[PDB]
């Protein structure tokens, strides 16, 4: 199964191969083994953000 | 938003 | 146990009906309906709807 | 902002 994560707030970057994000995105979850950065596909861009950013999608 | 954790 | 969290504004149309803003933070109470879940905002209780909200951790 | 589901 292919989980998807809705972005809570906006993720502005501030490191190279971080996914930027606004309010309402949804991410494809690719890996989440870190508690804290998550790695996702959001479009035809694909890196790692806040956990706590997000939650589950339909 | 919460604090964005340690990189 | 258990928190949850508005992913958008809700004004109730209905009595019972909670009413919430994108953000706040709820705590659950009932969910025995699919649908709509009882929960406390603050000083108000009520039903609000399941697809309203999402898991709010809490640290 | 989806829709609401019917009351009981």
């Amino acid at each position: 199964e292919t989980k998807f994560v809705q972005a809570l707030f906006d993720f502005n970057p501030q490191e190279s191969g971080e996914l930027a994000f606004k309010r309402g995105d949804v991410i494809t979850l690719i890996n989440k083994d870190d508690p804290n950065w998550w790695e996702g596909q959001l479009n035809n861009r694909r890196g790692i953000f806040p956990s706590n950013y997000v939650c589950p999608y339909n | 938003p919460p604090p964005v954790g340690p990189r």
